[PDB]
RNA sequence: ACUCGUGAGAGACUGCCGGGGUCAACUCGGAGGAAGGUGGGGAUGACGUCAAGUCAUCAUGCCCCUUAUGUCCAGGGCUUCACACAUGCUACAAUGGCCGGUACAAAGGGCUGCGAUGCCGUGAGGUGGAGCGAAUCCUUUCAAAGCCGGUCUCAGUUCGGAUCGGGGUCUGCAACUCGACCCCGUGAAGUCGGAGUCGCUAGUAAUCGCAGAUCAGCAACGCUGCGGUGAAUACGUUCCCG
């Protein structure tokens, strides 16, 4: 009757992967259907600083950081799936949220 | 089905052939509308008149990236290789004339502390 | 920066652009990006230190 | 042919004839010939009377040109050079008055260089 | 360049004429990045020389070229703060390369105000020989030949 | 330049002093820091002495001035030539 | 089924052959192959040197003020100008100038933020609002060079843009000194630049546009990136420098 997408995102790729895992496999064990997640372009942030205090401008160093996001889509929306969604535990560096 | 896949310097390009008659499609447009160039017109001839086919192949393209020259670079070497998959007795020809290298030249990185790549500022012995 | 600036730039001003950066940790107001707060040198200083999530050496 | 008490060139095309005045350059002239309507592809050598007639009356009736435009200008620039205004005192020193930059440039405004 | 020679470029065939003297002079015409332009100067200047000649144009720039190919060059080389001018005699490949680029750098001063009928009736002097790039290859061997007796350093 | 849709700019004080002035029929020589400030057509029968960063330049306002700032007709620079 | 987004893996390893080789490293040529010899580029900078730079990123020993060199505040300066140096951008045009049509890039950024349609403006723009905390919506289906058609015909030019005048828009409590942008006008220097000197050896220079950081607005032509088009020669160490 209802589909819920939830978005997944991380900088790390072992946490969300295994988020990803146990996320799965739960689903799996409570009966319901996912398609799985899919990947998503990952968010580059690129920066440059100036390595010297005071002078010397031509030496620089350059600074990325790099977001991994991806989707997990929900169908057939099991009662119970709903019941023990909030109580999965994640990793620190990664963050789920629904759609 | 036969389906293609060419690449040039960021352009990419997907080919599909069918046997039908001489003429091209190229995103709706003739190969005289669209890439209205005589260079790119035998460039991307090479192909066919090297294996000496011409006029017996109707392609139809979707190009993205790029800009003329690349997109018809791509689009050559993904109709040669093509070509090479539906007759393979070609193969040995092609290879002659250097249509398999695919090119590997890209644009240099834009180096920090200078102007451009390799450009340097003016130095001043003062 | 003297610690009278610090206090006054901790003062909220008395009008919208009255107020600039003012890096968190040092407090130089040159080269602050809005992402961290911090100066440039501090944030690299830090950056370099491992206590930052998600920054790391850049190379391509 | 005349424009005004002036010698219009034998081969210019009249929307680059009518810059050659004071008062009209790129757009004056063809807001002035659309508002008159007068053929752009011709050239003073056809260029009649009528044509003359309707463009000094349409100059007439729209703007001041030449030697009013050159004293209202020198009007404005005397009403701001006797009055202590601080465009004035940048005009009598020969230095830009828009707050520009003299250290090393502003040649056009003080002249050719006169080494030290 | 410093340990050995560099391996040298390839040209590619000229699709239209199928000899590469055609794509050097456009590629040597070239500026600021642009082939399309060059290519339909160079045509235009080949056509304008095909109606104006009645010939083909392969063989008369054949021989234009040939006639204001140089054959020496003089080098010079300095001792204890004074020079020395030395001829040296010029591999073909050089020859041809200085003779397009005498073409091509003097092609701007033809006072016809259009560069297309400049490359024409440049080329369509020095194929009658009276043209400057001829005064230049004259003057080359004027050089070379008086100054001829500066060769003991054998270089 | 200026967005006319505000106004013309006048802070209060000056304001308040002249209204006071010739509310009394009087006309005396005002003295302001301000600069900013815009020449308003009521005080063209008064003058002001606008400050320059040490003291006060006195400034009698006429009809051929208007339209300008304050600042527009006291330098505050001084340079005497080389 | 095809790019693509993102994970894992295969593959360039003198692997094979032939000549030079001391049957050696190594060098060249050939075969297959996307690439033939570290495929291309980043990151990484040993021991040492200049009493090099930074007490103004921060802390740091000694000395100094300590009712002041502390300290809040209003205006003004860091843009002042007869000069000289350095780094850049725009031009001296016909490989061009102006007018309409025409088709392909990449990356990036966006919450009191990107902000589309309509309403009215010559153009900044005033009305208000649909899509999005963002592969969803906006940067026009994302640009210019390119190509086609019209014209200008060598002049201080339908080149060039400086200085100057009148009238405005946006933001900011507040635009004169001292923000940007818009309309209109006269249109200065400028004719390929002396002695001398600079960057560069393959997708490089040269040319063209786009994006970001800082930013309410910008002096940005600056810096860090992206993509389009794209050639020349390298004989050889004699000389100049490290």
């Amino acid at each position: 009757g209802q589909k819920i997408r939830i978005r997944l995102k991380a900088y790390d790729h072992e946490a969300i992967d295994a988020s990803a895992r146990k996320i799965v496999e739960t689903v799996t064990r409570t009966g319901a259907s996912v398609v799985g997640p899919v990947p998503l372009p990952t968010e580059k942030n690129v920066y440059c600083v100036i390595r010297s205090p005071h002078k010397y401008k031509d030496s620089r160093e350059h600074f990325e950081m790099r977001t991994h996001k991806r989707l997990i889509d929900i169908l057939d929306p099991t009662p119970k799936t709903v019941d023990a969604l909030m109580r999965i535990d994640l990793p620190a560096s990664v963050d789920v949220n629904i759609q | 089905p036969i389906q293609t896949v060419g690449r040039r310097k960021e352009a990419v390009v997907r080919v599909r052939l069918v046997p039908g008659t001489g003429q091209f499609n190229l995103d709706g447009r003739t190969l005289e509308n669209y890439f209205p160039n005589k260079v790119h017109q035998q460039l991307i001839k090479a192909p066919l008149v090297t294996v000496d086919r011409v006029d017996q192949f109707d392609i139809y393209a979707h190009l993205d990236g790029g800009g003329p020259s690349g997109q018809a670079g791509a689009l050559r070497l993904a109709i040669a290789r093509a070509l090479i998959l539906v007759q393979p007795e070609d193969r040995p020809a092609l290879k002659k004339a250097g249509f398999l290298t695919r090119d590997p030249r890209a644009i240099e990185r834009k180096k920090y502390g200078l102007k451009k790549a390799r450009k340097a500022p003016q130095y001043s012995k003062r | 920066a003297k610690k009278a600036l610090v206090h006054k730039a901790n003062k909220k001003p008395k009008f919208a652009v009255r107020a600039y950066t003012r890096c968190n940790k040092c407090g130089r107001p040159h080269s602050v990006y809005r992402k961290f707060g911090l100066c440039r040198i501090c944030l690299r200083e830090m950056a370099h230190a491992g206590e930052l999530p998600g920054v790391q050496k850049s190379s391509w | 042919a005349r424009l005004v008490g002036v010698d219009l060139p034998r081969d210019k095309r009249m929307e680059i004839a009518l810059t050659y005045i004071y008062g009209i350059g790129r757009t004056r002239s063809n807001e002035i010939l659309a508002a008159t309507g007068i053929d752009k592809n011709m050239r003073t050598k056809d260029l009649t009377d009528d044509q003359v007639t309707v463009l000094r009356d349409y100059i007439e009736g729209n703007l001041k040109v030449e030697g009013d435009l050159r004293r209202e200008v020198q009007a404005d620039i005397r009403r701001k050079i006797e009055i202590g205004c601080y465009q004035g005192l940048r005009h009598r020193r020969g230095l830009p008055v828009r707050g520009q930059r003299t250290k090393t440039n502003a040649r056009t405004r003080k002249g050719p260089k006169r080494t030290i | 360049p410093r340990k050995g020679p560099a391996p040298k470029r390839p040209l590619v065939n000229d699709p239209v004429y199928g000899s590469q003297l055609v794509t050097q002079l456009v590629n040597k015409v070239l500026l600021e990045g642009k082939k399309s332009l060059a290519e339909r100067i160079v045509y235009g200047a080949l056509e304008q020389a095909r109606e104006k000649t009645g010939t083909d144009p392969v063989v008369t720039l054949k021989r234009a070229l040939d006639n204001v190919k140089p054959a020496l060059e003089v080098r010079s080389r300095r001792v204890g703060g004074a020079t020395y001018q030395v001829p040296v005699e010029v591999r073909p490949d050089r020859s041809t390369t200085l003779a397009l680029r005498w073409l091509v750098n003097f092609s701007r001063q033809r006072r016809e105000k259009t560069m297309v009928e400049r490359l024409a009736n440049e080329i369509l002097d020095a194929s009658n020989g009276l043209g400057a790039s001829v005064k230049r290859r004259e003057d080359t061997h004027k050089m070379a030949e008086a100054n001829r007796a500066f060769a003991h350093y054998r270089w | 330049p200026r967005s006319l849709k505000k106004g013309p700019f006048v802070d209060d004080h000056l304001l308040k002093k002249v209204d006071v002035q010739n509310e009394k029929n009087t006309k005396q020589v005002i003295k302001t820091w301000s600069r900013r400030s815009t020449i308003i057509p009521d005080f063209i029968g008064h003058t002001f002495a606008v400050h320059d960063g040490r003291k006060h330049v006195p400034v009698f306002v006429t009809e051929a001035m208007v339209g300008h700032k304050l600042g527009e007709f006291a330098p505050t620079r001084t340079f005497k030539g080389h």
